[PDB]
């Protein structure tokens, strides 16, 4: 239970030992702290240890609504029958809603600025406040829920609170699906992998296991190679916002006070649409704000997120790179030369073999992100297979997939096909110029931007009764 | 048992798959696409006992791998000309809809 | 743990000029948390760190 | 697991060197499909009365046996191309592969 | 609750209730007793209940040697350095060895003939005494292990007890794999499934999972449909044995006294070679002796083995017939008409729907054994796929498979290829006339029989130092 | 529990003409089982129903 401070290796701790001549941590008796993930069957001499998913695997907006029953009621506004989600009672972002505050045992957002006294937020997922960028997306979808629930009350005044909440929840879940599979995933996998692992939806298959796979929780960490070392904020004309325009990320983690007291989400959303993401390259894998200084303000020592990813894969007993290549139907290099051809980079192959001895032992994240990106994608062949394979199961295996017959009417389907993330940002913030679709590709202002008008708004007409 | 008629998802995911009503539901084990690999066969990770090899080779310290392979000078960062930082944030947001792996509290 | 925005609920329960249906729906909400009276709601907010000074009567 | 070894262990351990319990004894079975229980995770179909399985009542196993498996044993057809040893080797082989323990009375 | 005497459905019981029209059990307050299989993770509200395999999955003769270190030492003769398995000290079979006696609390074998006081036998598996025909096979392999260890001692006088035991065990294991894959499985599956699921052995593949699947523990009960309702015993001229040559099975279960005091194993092995199995047919699935009188002598009521099979599959949470058809790639009937086509038997299809309502719900053993048998095999296509798939994993996934390079010398493999089950019967009994090769097909005396002298013995010359 | 064929190992342990190599390996075998002296071995056989 002493994992954060002690360095001794007793359960449940699995600290990361410090090598010699480390660039930062000069004392080798120190360590990087690490709690082993909770086993599914504690203390068993029979079952091979597995870990738990605390969330619903489905793409169901459970980051807004929660995945347990009491939490899901705690996020709801139980003062009236308008079916709303609960909002913050002390603060607002130019009138508009903010997420409510959580009441935690050990609150880490209070440590990031002691005079501000701004605790962490309450959303359907516990990690909402990890980054004000993340917090802003959580806030925007809270607002989108309430906007729909208000609009549906206009159409159907006799609908009570439960009916309203559920219908809003249903639409928001479909919007997270449409955005994800129409706009996001094609840009992760690239067109070739997208045809292969996500062919055209037919219908629901109740023999498709929709569970998250253990390896996926480590493979989808590819995104850490996209993290930029600052938070960017922009004024109404997309120029640097006046307080702090380029904040080092080591000073925004759990910094919920920056949303409340430093202009809200409008400037963060603008910097997200008008700043390029980091490009993963074999000699520039991940930035030192996350490799050297992760959570520096709220812990005795800053963490190494790539290293945590690799220790975690070991905590979960995941197989190594070649076993996942074999699984995926990809060739398994044995020698440095064979790995140099797979990576089309012999210098990096040699470095991996220097460390691991064999491509059988390369950790899945490290081998996965070392691979060369697919044409028009941001992952290599191995990660494409794991990520794509997972999302096909979440689609085919979801009885409530928005395109499955019976979930939505044919007209509501034709309406939902018009939604998009830039539209959602218009309807719920003071932002009035947003990205051309595809939002995840558009990154340069003002070339890739347009006014909140050229974009079709969602038509809720077919929701009347 | 799961209701024959269903308009909305349950919060926990229960009863999506009617034949196997916990599939995709919350507070359930991960599925394994490959059997686990652990030092003792069933619970201890590689890197736990000093001197115990993995498949004939010593276990590399994760932080060592990170220093030798992931480290790079911040001033040479390449910005992706065809992806916005919203590409990054949607991934984290979406990650937090699919999985969270609890670990014990301090 | 009592949440901060549940303090707004306490005011709705103490407002004499409030819909009786909305007050039943809140007392029922608190009952599922194991809080079966207005004073027990007050004491959970008190114990979980919040300013209860306007409700000491 | 020892890097070198001439003989099987008695428990099956260390056959597979990357995953040394696979095939060893006193371990859980592997699931080729996800399990199908009345409550999702433990109670079998047939346990709670009135609970249907996929839209239909659960047939008593004794009643399936009575109506489908039962036949007049005098009419038994001997298999011209198999011996009783074919049956018996099956049972012995089974007992080389799986035993599912129950609690004791 | 005491599942063997009470009919209350509390854990760990799950008793079979009695239909009102029952042909045997006239009291509906009664039940057939039933203990749920032990769960791998007791009382967990997180994992999905699964069951435990107490045995090693590999085809390694673990029913001779045990699957746990303490048991395997009790089966060895620890009074010298000859590498032998322990034999009965009180009784012999015309000089030949018999299995030792176990020491159980509540020994069922004692209940089958109180005055004989012959307890159950001690072997690698706990069910060795369930049928004296099974016991015979156990005894036969125990005498072979010892015969080999004696012979190896002549070749290698310097070898100690451990080497002699390990070396004979290695041989016996290879004999079981050879008889199983060369002679048994081709006659279960037929040539077409044999080609499809058991293609030619290439080599050890460490990525093949060798575990027993849960459904296999039900599917492989296909063999209950081969069970003849008598135990036949034949003298040295292959004629009915003078005392009781045709004993009902309800009087031989757990009757280890019949092995000891009524002629030993030769008359039983002769009856197994010279009596036909029962043919499974869609209108003749299983005989009343196992369906009505299973363990009648050691139990308050006779059990119904086909009914237990279906209750057990529900206990294990196995999916229904159609889910397994889909798993195997086979068409899935929805109507009685389509089921009639799948079974080539509409009358049988109607009976199943009356019971189950949908093919989705047919228990796997009932579906499996209702299907028509494949050509020159003794299962239908569903069971062939489950059984064949399982035995391919146990072969490709076994590091000690007898043909895997390094396990046996090229010369040793040449010699083992020559072994046969009829030869092991010659070497270890008083039988001088045995079935022609493919003992599993040969079934009629004298047409299918040959003198022992005409068969080549196992040559252990290449086992020398 | 105690097995009937383990009674023959007692005959060997008491047999004064057998060799000590054999007696040592049997005392170890019973020792792994918790029966450390010939008195403990006998009493275990009696306890578990033998003579
Ligand atoms: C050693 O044995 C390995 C295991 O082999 C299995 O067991 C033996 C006994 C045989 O029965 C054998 O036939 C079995 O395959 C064997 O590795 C296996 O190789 C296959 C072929 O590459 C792998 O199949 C690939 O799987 C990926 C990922 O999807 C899988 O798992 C998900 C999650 O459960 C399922 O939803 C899927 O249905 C898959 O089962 C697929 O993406 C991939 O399909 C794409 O593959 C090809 C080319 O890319 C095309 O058909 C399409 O583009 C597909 O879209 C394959 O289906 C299998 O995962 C792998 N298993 C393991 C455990 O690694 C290995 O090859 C053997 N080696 C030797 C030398 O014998
Ligand atoms: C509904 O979805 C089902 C699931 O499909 C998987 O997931 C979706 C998301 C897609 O990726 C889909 O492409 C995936 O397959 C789907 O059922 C699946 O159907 C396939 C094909 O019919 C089944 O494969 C067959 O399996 C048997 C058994 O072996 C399997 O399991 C063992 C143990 O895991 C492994 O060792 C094997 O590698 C297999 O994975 C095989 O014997 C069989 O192959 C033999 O037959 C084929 C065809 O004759 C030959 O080419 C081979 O070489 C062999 O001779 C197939 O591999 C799969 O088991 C089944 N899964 C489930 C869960 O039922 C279903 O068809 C979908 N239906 C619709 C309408 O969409
Ligand atoms: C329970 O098991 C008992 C064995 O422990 C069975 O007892 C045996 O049953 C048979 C059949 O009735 C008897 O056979 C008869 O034997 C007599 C004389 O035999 C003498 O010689 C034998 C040795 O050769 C010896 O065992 C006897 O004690 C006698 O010294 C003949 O005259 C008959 O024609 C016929 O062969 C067995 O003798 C009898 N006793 C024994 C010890 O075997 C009993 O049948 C079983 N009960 C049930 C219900 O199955
Ligand atoms: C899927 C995933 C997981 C595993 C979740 C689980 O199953 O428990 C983790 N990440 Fe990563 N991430 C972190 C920070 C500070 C980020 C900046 C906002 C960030 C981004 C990110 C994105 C872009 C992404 C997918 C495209 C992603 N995350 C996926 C993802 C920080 C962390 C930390 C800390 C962890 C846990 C590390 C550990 O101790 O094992 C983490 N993320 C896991
Ligand atoms: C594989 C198997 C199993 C399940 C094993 C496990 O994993 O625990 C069972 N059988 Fe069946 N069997 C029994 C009797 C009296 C037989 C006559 C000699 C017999 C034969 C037989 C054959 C030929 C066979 C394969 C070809 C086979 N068995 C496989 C097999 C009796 C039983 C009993 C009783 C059970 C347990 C029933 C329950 O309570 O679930 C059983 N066999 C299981
Ligand atoms: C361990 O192996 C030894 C040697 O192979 C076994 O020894 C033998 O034991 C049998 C049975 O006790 C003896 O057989 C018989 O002889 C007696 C007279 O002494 C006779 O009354 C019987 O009818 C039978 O013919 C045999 O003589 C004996 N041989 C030796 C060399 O000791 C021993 O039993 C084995 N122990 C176990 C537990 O298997
Ligand atoms: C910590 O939080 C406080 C808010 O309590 C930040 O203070 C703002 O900073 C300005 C300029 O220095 C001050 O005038 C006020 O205290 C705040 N602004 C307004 C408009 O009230 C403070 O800067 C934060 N410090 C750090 C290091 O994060
Ligand atoms: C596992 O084995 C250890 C050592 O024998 C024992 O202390 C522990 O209680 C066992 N665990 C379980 C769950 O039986
Ligand atoms: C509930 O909704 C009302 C009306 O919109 C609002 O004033 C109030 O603050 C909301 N309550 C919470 C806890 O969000
Ligand atoms: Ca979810
Ligand atoms: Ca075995
Ligand atoms: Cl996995
Ligand atoms: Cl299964």
């Amino acid at each position: 239970v002493n994992c954060e401070t002690s360095c001794v290796q007793q359960p449940p701790c699995f600290p990361l030992k410090i090598p010699p001549n480390d660039p930062r941590i000069k004392n080798q008796a120190d360590c990087i702290p690490f709690f082993r993930s909770c086993p599914a069957c504690p203390g068993s001499n029979i079952t091979i240890r597995n870990q738990i998913n605390a969330l619903t695997s489905f793409v169901d907006a459970s980051m807004v609504y929660g995945s347990e029953e009491p939490l899901a009621r705690n996020l709801r506004n139980m003062s009236n029958q308008l079916g709303l989600l609960a909002v913050n009672q002390r603060f607002q972002d130019n009138g508009r809603a903010l997420l409510p505050f959580d009441n935690l045992h050990d609150d880490p957002c209070l440590l990031t600025n002691r005079s501000a006294r701004i605790p962490c937020f309450l959303a359907g997922d516990t990690r909402s406040s990890e980054m004000p960028e993340l917090t802003s997306m959580h806030t925007l979808l809270l607002r989108e829920h309430n906007r729909l629930a208000t609009e549906l009350k206009s159409l159907n005044p006799r609908w009570d609170g439960e009916r309203l909440y559920q219908e809003a929840r249903k639409i928001v879940g479909a919007m997270v699906q449409i955005i994800t599979y129409r706009d996001y995933l094609p840009l992760v996998l690239g067109p070739t992998a997208m045809r292969k692992y996500l062919p055209t939806y037919r219908s629901y298959n109740d023999s498709v296991d929709p569970r998250i796979a253990n390896v996926f929780t480590n493979a989808f960490r590819y995104g850490h190679t996209l993290i930029q070392p600052f938070m960017f904020r922009l004024d109404n004309r997309y120029q640097p916002m006046e307080p702090n325009p380029r904040v080092p990320l080591s000073r925004v983690f759990f910094a919920s006070w920056r949303v409340v007291l430093e202009g809200g989400i409008d400037p963060i959303l603008r910097g997200l649409m008008a700043t390029p993401a980091k490009l993963n390259r074999q000699n520039q894998i991940a930035v030192d704000e996350i490799r050297e200084r992760l959570f520096e303000q709220v812990m005795r020592i800053g963490l190494d997120l790539p290293a945590l990813n690799m220790q975690r894969s070991r905590d979960h007993g995941l197989p190594g790179y070649n076993a996942w290549r074999r699984f995926c139907g990809l060739p398994q290099p044995e020698t440095v030369g064979q790995l140099g051809t797979v990576l089309r980079n012999l210098k990096l192959a040699r470095k991996l073999m220097e460390q691991y001895g064999t491509p059988n032992n390369i950790d899945i994240w490290m081998g996965g992100v070392s691979e060369p990106l697919k044409r028009k994608g941001r992952v290599g062949p191995l990660l494409a297979c794991i990520i794509g394979t997972q999302f096909r199961k979440l689609r085919d295996g979801d009885r409530f997939w928005w395109e499955n017959e019976g979930v939505f009417s044919m007209q509501q389907r034709q309406a939902l096909a018009q939604i998009s993330l830039p539209r959602i940002i218009c309807d719920n913030t003071g932002i009035t110029t947003v990205s051309k679709n595809n939002i995840f590709m558009s990154n340069s202002y003002p070339r890739d931007f347009v006014n909140c008008s050229t974009l079709p708004a969602l038509n809720l007409a077919s929701w009347r009764e | 048992t799961c209701p024959e008629q269903d308009k909305y998802r349950t919060i926990t995911g229960m009863c999506n798959n009617r034949r196997s009503p916990t599939l995709g539901a919350s507070n359930r084990a991960f599925v394994r696409w490959l059997p686990a690999e652990y030092e003792d066969g069933f619970s201890l990770p590689y890197g736990w006992t000093p001197g115990v090899k993995r498949n004939g080779f010593p276990v590399a310290l994760a932080r060592a791998v990170s220093n030798e392979i992931v480290r790079f000078p911040t001033d040479q960062l390449t910005p992706d000309q065809e992806r916005s930082l919203m590409f990054m944030q949607w991934g984290q947001l979406l990650d937090h809809d699919l999985d969270f792996t609890p670990e014990p509290a301090a | 743990n009592f949440l901060e925005h549940e303090l707004s609920y306490i005011d709705v329960l103490l407002d004499k000029n409030a819909d009786q249906a909305t007050k039943d729906n809140l007392r029922s909400y608190f009952a599922d948390k194991g809080l079966h009276s207005i004073k027990d709601i007050i004491n959970k907010a008190k114990q979980d760190g919040f300013d209860v000074s306007k409700y000491e009567h």
